[PDB]
Formats: C-alpha cells, sequence, structure tokens
C-alpha cells in the first residue's frame, strides 16, 4: 500500500508455496490491483480479521 | 420572506433560475473530466494519432508483442515511446519509424 | 459494541528479496 500524489495504488500478487514459509528464498513481482484516487492521509492502519 | 412571483411582475422581480457550477482543484486528482472525442485506427501510410494522451507519427500494426493485462504503454531500451494497446478494442498494437 | 480480545505481542523474522512490485503501467 503506498500514498503519493493522492493516489492509494495497491499491489498485490498471489503466490502458492509448497511447506513452511519463512520468507522463502524465491522471487516473485506485484501487479497493481486498483488506484483509488481519494489522498486520505493514511497514518495508522490495523489488520481486520473475521 | 415570501417569494411573490406574479406573471405580471417587472424583470426586476421576475423569478430567475440560477445555477452555480463550482470546481475543485484540491490535492486529489481523479477520473473527474469532460468527454473526449474518439476516432477509427488508421495504418498503412501512418496518420497521426493521439492514443489516450500521448501522441505518435508511427506504423500501427497487429504485432505478437503482446503486453500484460495491466500495461498501457510500450517503450524500448532507448525509451522509445512504442505504441499501446487499443483503448477501446484492447487489440495490441506497435510502431516503427515512418520511412 | 465490540470486545477487546485480538489484542497480542509481537515477533521478528529475517525477510526475503520481496516486496518487488512494477513502478509504472509500461
Ligand atoms: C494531511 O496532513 C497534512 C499534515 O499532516 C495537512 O497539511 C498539509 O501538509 C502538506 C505537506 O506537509 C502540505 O503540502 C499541505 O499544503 C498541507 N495542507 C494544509 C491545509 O495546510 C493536510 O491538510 C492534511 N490533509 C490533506 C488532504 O493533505
Ligand atoms: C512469454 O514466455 C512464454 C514461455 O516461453 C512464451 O511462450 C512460448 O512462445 C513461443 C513463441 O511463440 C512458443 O514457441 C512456445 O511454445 C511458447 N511456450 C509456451 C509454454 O506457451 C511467450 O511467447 C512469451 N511471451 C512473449 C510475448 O514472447
Ligand atoms: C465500446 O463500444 C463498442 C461498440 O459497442 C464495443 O465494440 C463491440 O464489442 C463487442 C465485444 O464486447 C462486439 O461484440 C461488438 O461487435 C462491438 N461493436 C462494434 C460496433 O465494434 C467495444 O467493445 C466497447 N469498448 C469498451 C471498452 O467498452
Ligand atoms: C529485528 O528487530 C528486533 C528488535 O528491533 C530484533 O530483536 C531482531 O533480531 C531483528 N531481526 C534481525 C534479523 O536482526
Amino acid at each position: 500500500f503506498k500514498n503519493i500524489d493522492g493516489y492509494f495504488k495497491i499491489y498485490s500478487k498471489h503466490t502458492p508455496i509448497n511447506l513452511e514459509r519463512d520468507l522463502p528464498q524465491g522471487f516473485s513481482a506485484l501487479e497493481p490491483l486498483v488506484d483509488l484516487p481519494i489522498g486520505i492521509n493514511i497514518t495508522r492502519f490495523q489488520t481486520l480479521l473475521a | 420572506q415570501s417569494y411573490g412571483f406574479r406573471p405580471t411582475y417587472g424583470v426586476g422581480h421576475q423569478p430567475y433560475r440560477v445555477v452555480v457550477l463550482s470546481f475543485e482543484l484540491l490535492h486529489a486528482p481523479a477520473t473527474v473530466c469532460g468527454p473526449k472525442k474518439s476516432t477509427n485506427l488508421v495504418k498503412n501510410k501512418c496518420v497521426n494519432f493521439n492514443f489516450n494522451g500521448l501522441t505518435g507519427t508511427g506504423v500501427l500494426t497487429e504485432s505478437n508483442k503482446k503486453f500484460l493485462p495491466f500495461q498501457q504503454f510500450g517503450r524500448d531500451i532507448a525509451d522509445t515511446t512504442d505504441a499501446v494497446r487499443d483503448p477501446q478494442t484492447l487489440e495490441i498494437l506497435d510502431i516503427t519509424p515512418c520511412s | 459494541q465490540c470486545v477487546n480480545l485480538i489484542t497480542r505481542t509481537q515477533s521478528y523474522t529475517n525477510s526475503f528479496t520481496r516486496g518487488v512490485y512494477y513502478p509504472d503501467k509500461v
């Protein structure tokens, strides 16, 4: 997540794993998902659970 | 105070519907713009093209230089502004100098 | 209305070459 020039650009990429993960020794690029043009002052965030 | 607005009132007292258009230029640009004119794709003796903002002169072609489904540009090693896919039909394009 | 029971401590771990994204749509 980024906040630059008002655009809240979200980058994401789903990558499958094979065993236990510890940020494994692999490379993968993230593709842009949305470009919400809101320009909100974002200084805090909380992960929402269900 | 109440308005009368009888049909025989003078021009100075007749009702006027006033519509004010307010425009904001805050630090949050969005896609709120006016309408743009659209034309037909032309190649084969290249004509000038203005595709989604950028302007070029190359030969539009249907080459197999497939881009990504999110990219909307094209640049070579020399940062040459290659053609962009069709903003309407999503058809991949490419340009070269026109001799 | 909410119930405060999700708070818990933190930890740390070693990452790798992650977070690389496309800086432009070209
Ligand atoms: C967001 O927060 C900033 C500061 O925390 C507010 O002040 C702006 O700060 C930036 C950079 O420091 C300046 O370029 C702006 O001119 C400042 N704005 C004002 C009104 O002083 C800012 O107002 C807050 N809101 C937004 C939408 O940016
Ligand atoms: C992206 O990479 C894939 C994987 O090599 C390319 O797919 C191959 O393309 C060649 C050329 O047409 C074919 O001979 C192979 O059979 C293709 N392989 C597979 C598994 O489909 C693909 O062409 C590359 N993308 C571009 C734009 O060149
Ligand atoms: C813009 O409008 C044109 C015209 O309706 C669309 O072209 C049609 O595309 C469909 C496929 O989705 C075809 O089945 C029709 O035959 C096309 N019609 C014509 C006249 O070409 C075009 O797809 C639209 N583009 C977007 C991005 O909405
Ligand atoms: C990350 O930071 C924490 C506390 O600052 C530290 O305990 C931990 O060792 C650090 N991780 C690495 C890999 O150094």
